[PDB]
């Protein structure tokens, strides 16, 4: 008989501990694995695939239309859309990125925001996208917007433009859940010159917008998502 | 590892930021393709986002309850909770369910922890000490009829006996019939015109039966069982869109009617911040 | 002078040419291949009809109009009646296959509109009834007709609400599945190569569909002034590397 | 040290440290180079 | 090591005891610079004054309380202490606080011990055996509303279940967002005219929720939770003047008005002994 | 199963003992350290800095 | 005295676990084995012997 | 280990499927003696049918 | 590691991995070859 | 022997045995020698 002493914590059950256990089914042989395409190893692998952002959130019931950012022909100087960058809330929240970020407490890294244009091929347009780093207000006019991170996008044969929100930060991690101290800025978009439709054409054209994370990205300290809950256990 | 390299002014014919999303690719664009950057290192590995880590902590998967009371004159033990039973399944509670259904096929060993606590809602002199016996009743094997049937002999069926207030823990290998468990299944068990659709038909795992071994004392004792499940040795294939609407049933994808808009409406314009 | 843009796919006795492609997607970066022995279970030698089943079948055409919500086809169902592919299907106990899907929609440089073409492995549909109502067989086996998401709820059928992918997930996130867009201004076809994806090495072709192909208008069709307000969309699909096993009497399936 | 005989009884697995998003982010048939035109 | 060397009479032009304190230095003068000394050795290392040792013992950081009782008809569990919750913080109790605030920035892993004891202030037949479940609810994750919400499933959030009367112990890595925790912060969360000043805005650590898993017995049971915290792997920068006045608030430096003189007045003259 | 005997003191909590514990946050990666001037290692380092004495205590 | 911590599952009895136990009969010597024809090692050995099927179940 | 070997058409004078059960033997006939098979491996050892396992719980 | 002195006290035995059905399936005195006629 | 995988779970650290008061006691820009005049 070897002398032992038990410490504080004996008998506790910590849902996060990782130890060995007896197998209830001694000697059982599991089914062989066969090959299946698509294996995922890290959630970091999947948040780099871009998905659509319901940017046009202004509706009243969920609709395919809140994915469409409208553009008006012949407007000059004006603003196309605006949003803050709380990736865990608001427009971002239902996107795959938003949806995964919510399983973690802290995030750090660059984001990739792209816009794909869908107007007739014989039209043309020049837009400016601007990222405003924390510390200033959402820009109120392009002059204000153009003094921060921006890209003049020229609509052409190449249909999409990929803007990166480079990680601009004092503190090396921000909370996913809306924190002030930890806030990331604003994203706005304005006409640089203006949309022009060809003859025989009319109305609004739309941009689709996507979001995905750069390879830069870090997420840490897992927790429970506000995105799902329940009141009684389900049954069959 | 560098998180960003140093990059300076650019005036090229080589534009990495113009792409065609119609192709289905997400081109790997970085901050340094469109602003001037400085070197910085990652200092991070992405350890805690590994799927083994993501699915590897215990989650509550089931709460049931049984009572110790005089079975004298009870015509239906099962019905008196003289011994409940649970149709093993992993979608009855939703926190873990949404996590698993981020994948289509999943393969893992399970580690179960079972916590049992007792309650004595009406006048008792004391708290008795009860031993629970949880049996694994796979499909094809006699299922218990009374709280003290021959079934409980469990001569060939793994069973664990632990005390109420304590915890029991053991681990079961991946018991799936195929190479992975289907998180989803767009099929039937056969080409029947009225057979059920879904996985309910595939995830035939059998049930697990709990009972108190103790005979009855003078008062009644409620024992409530909580089953926790931890995936170990995880393998996951084919990522899918996360669950947006609420769940209604074990094993079907169905959402409730007149549900509410899941996308938050802006308080303001598209232009609003 | 090769462009990403022009392409030719010859499979069996049938060829497709596109002069306005946008590359092609190969699901999960894997190309269809036959079933290796190391992965095999059934001891039966399989049958590989080759060129008589691995050719291009063009399903009947759809009509995109300003009110369209989107269409959904299931595989191998959509092909249950095409030539010898279909016969083999009803006659063997088990079968396995990959596909090349080519979705076609041409317009002019004055039109606008953008379709999402996506392949979803194991697309289990939801009942519009809620609760645990099931979706009857016939409803998930529309055949070449596919399911029309702008048709009415029917009884025992699935829900046809587009912002929810017919299953409780948001349209916006379908992009995690192999997919390609058809943006009239860019593109006129979409091509996806689908490797066989299952948790078993070979399965039944009638009780289980292993992918749904979905074509969904996202930016509404907008025709030039006084143009007819609609465009046809055509889907052509070719089984590839098909194998059938466990031949016998010939399945009888509901309806 | 494993104290138990069966593999299911061992603790959690250890980090894939695999990580390759290209099956998801770039499943295109003809390779796309960043910087070269998307559609030629 | 010598504590003092031998030194004899001196009649020099080299005076080590005259200095200019205006410079900000404390010149390293020793007994042997001004008296005649003999050799002596230190016999000591200064082991127990290492900062790891100084901050490394468990200190009580929080006492809360929850009760097990029939929740039937309770409209606000939180309010009935059917499950309390604690806004994790490390300045609520002062013994440890004064110790930490001897430094400006501090970095360490935490080891928590949680002792839970039960009380039955009014007539009970017995002492029941309750299991406590403490959850970590970091900020952004659903916070419990009833004592038996879906939240308690805690499928992704670390939780420990232990018995009242026992102790639970686990250790959490340094969870700070920056490189160190700020013991002080002369800033705001943004340039707002009315935002709060201090660290309250920085030490956003989220809260920890406790509840009893047991249903209710016939009597009521008070369970009082004591959280102990031990720093391990300590790193401390920039020493500061020790706290002289009493504390009034978590996270602000504020002292009470009409406080009392903190320097003891002489009973006698400056000349007094 | 290896035979053991538990000694007096089992289960006690001594605020001054130093042992290992399970981490509640398995696999989490702490923020990198950056350099900060002023690190203190021993309280013996700081009690050698001189400070003023309120000698005139008579108020 | 070596410090220990007990985990969840301590004290449980799992009918399928396989561990060592003290022998109640220390030092006892079992009867020698003699040879007996017919040893079975696997149930897989015996299910390969064919047996009759009551196919005509209609009684 | 192979569970089934590959075997093709047969037109022989050597018939493994005709036997005389009166002898008391169970002749070791396999799928490949009477249909055309493909190779497949066992992937299994028969561990949990060992008599030690069967009587050991 | 055995902690106990007697052999009865050790854990379960380990798989025969013996397996030879012929004492049961082919106890015939003159050897029968599959494919050759049963009765000559 | 660490029984646990993560570094936070290890016991207390071990004595700096670093000790250098000069950053606090003599942060002067031009070095002062004891015995030499303070102000020259
Ligand atoms: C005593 C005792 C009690 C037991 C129980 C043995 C465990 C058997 C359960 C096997 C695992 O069960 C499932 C069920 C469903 C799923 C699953 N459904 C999908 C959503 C995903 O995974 C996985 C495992 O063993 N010994
Ligand atoms: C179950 C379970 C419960 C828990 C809790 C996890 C620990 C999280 C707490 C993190 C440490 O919190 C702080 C808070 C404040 C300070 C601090 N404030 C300043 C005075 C100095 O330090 C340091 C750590 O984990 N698992």
């Amino acid at each position: 008989g070897l002398p032992t002493t038990t410490l504080p914590g004996s008998g506790q059950f910590l849902t996060t501990d990782d130890r060995q256990s007896p197998s209830a089914l001694p000697n059982y042989e599991p089914t062989p694995r066969i090959h299946i395409p698509g294996k995922v190893h890290n959630l970091l692998e999947i948040i780099q695939v871009d998905t659509l952002i319901p940017m046009n959130n202004t509706h009243t019931k969920d609709e395919v239309n809140s994915y469409l950012i409208p553009l008006n022909a012949n407007r000059q100087n004006e603003q196309v859309f605006g949003t803050n960058l709380f990736i865990g809330d608001g427009v971002f929240k239902t996107t795959l990125l938003g949806e995964i970020v919510q399983y973690y407490t802290h995030w750090s890294g660059s984001l990739r925001f792209s816009l794909m244009y869908t107007g007739p091929a014989l039209s043309s347009a020049k837009l400016i996208l601007a990222y405003t780093p924390p510390g200033a207000r959402g820009p109120q006019d392009r002059r204000e917007a153009m003094l921060g991170t921006h890209v003049v996008w020229d609509i052409g044969l190449q249909s999409t433009i990929v803007m990166t929100i480079p990680w601009t930060s004092g503190v090396q991690f921000r909370y996913t859940d809306p924190d002030t101290y930890t806030s990331a800025g604003f994203l706005s978009c304005w006409y640089q010159t203006s949309l022009i439709l060809p003859p025989e054409t009319t109305g609004q054209v739309y941009l689709l917008s996507f979001i995905s994370a750069c390879p830069d990205f870090k997420l840490r300290l897992m927790k429970d998502t506000q995105t799902i809950s329940q009141t009684v256990a389900l049954t069959e | 590892t560098v998180a960003s390299i140093s990059s300076g002014p650019k005036h090229t014919q080589k534009v990495p930021i113009l792409t065609a999303n119609e192709t289905g690719a997400t081109m790997p664009v970085l901050p340094s393709d469109s602003i001037e950057t400085r070197t910085t290192y990652m200092h991070f590995n992405g350890s805690e986002t590994d799927v083994e880590c993501f699915l590897g902590r215990a989650a509550c998967v089931h709460v049931t309850e049984i009572q110790n009371k005089d079975a004298t004159g009870i015509d239906n033990h099962r019905e008196a909770k003289l011994f409940n039973d649970w149709k093993i399944n992993l979608s009855s509670l939703v926190q873990l369910r949404k996590k698993l259904e981020l994948f289509t096929y999943v393969r893992f060993d399970s580690e179960y922890t079972i916590l049992a606590t007792a309650s004595q809602p009406d006048s008792a002199n004391y708290s008795s000490n009860l031993v629970v016996q949880a049996m694994y009743v796979p499909p094809g094997a006699p299922n218990p009829k009374e709280w003290d049937d021959y079934t409980w002999q469990s001569a060939s069926n793994p069973s664990v006996f632990f005390k109420v207030g304590d915890t029991s823990r053991f681990s079961v290998p991946y018991v799936g019939l195929a190479s992975a468990y289907n998180c989803f299944y767009d099929g039937y068990s056969h080409d029947d015109a009225e057979t059920q659709y879904g996985i309910t038909v595939l995830n035939h795992m059998g049930g697990m039966a709990f009972r108190i071994v103790n005979e009855h004392d003078e008062h009644k004792t409620l024992v409530k069982i909580r089953v926790y499940h931890r995936a170990k040795h995880v393998e996951a294939w084919i990522p899918r869109a996360p669950r947006a609407l609420p769940y209604t049933s074990i094993g079907r994808t169905n959402y409730p009617k007149n549900t509410e808009p899941v996308i938050k409406k802006r308080k303001g314009d598209i232009k609003s911040y | 002078g090769y462009s990403d843009r022009v392409q030719q796919i010859t499979l069996g006795n049938s060829t497709i040419t596109t002069q306005e492609a946008a590359n092609a997607v190969v699901c999960y970066a894997e190309w269809p291949e036959y079933l290796p022995d190391v992965d095999a279970s059934d001891v039966n030698k399989t049958s590989k009809p080759d060129t008589s089943v691995c050719r291009f079948y063009t399903l009947d055409s759809k009509t995109w109009t300003t009110g369209s919500k989107g269409w959904c086809w299931k595989l191998p169902d959509a092909l249950k009646d095409m030539g010898v592919f279909g016969q083999n299907m009803f006659f063997h106990s088990l079968g396995r296959s990959g596909y090349t899907v080519h979705v076609q929609c041409n317009a002019t440089k004055f039109h606008s509109g953008c379709l999402l073409v996506v392949v979803i492995p194991e697309h289990q549909l939801a009942s519009h009834e809620g609760g645990n109502v099931s979706v009857k067989y016939t409803f998930t086996h529309p055949g070449e007709r596919g399911i029309d998401l702008s048709s009415a709820n029917e009884v025992g059928g699935p829900v046809k609400d587009v912002l929810y992918n017919m299953n409780g997930t948001l349209l916006g996130n379908l992009l995690i599945f192999p997919h390609q867009f058809i943006n009239l201004r860019t593109n006129n076809t979409a091509t996806i190569v689908i490797p066989y994806i299952n948790s078993v090495p070979i399965d039944s072709m009638t009780r289980h569909n292993n992918v749904s192909l979905m074509v969904i208008p996202i930016a509404p069709l907008t025709v030039p002034t006084g143009a007819t307000p609609s465009l046809p969309i055509t889907v052509t699909i070719a089984p590839m590397c098909t194998e059938f096993s466990g031949i016998r009497s010939k399945s009888i399936v509901p309806q | 040290i494993n104290y138990y005989k069966d593999a299911a009884s061992t603790s959690s697995a250890g980090q894939s440290l695999s990580m390759d998003p290209s099956k998801f982010t770039e499943p295109v048939k003809d390779l796309m180079l960043k910087g070269a035109p998307a559609l030629n």
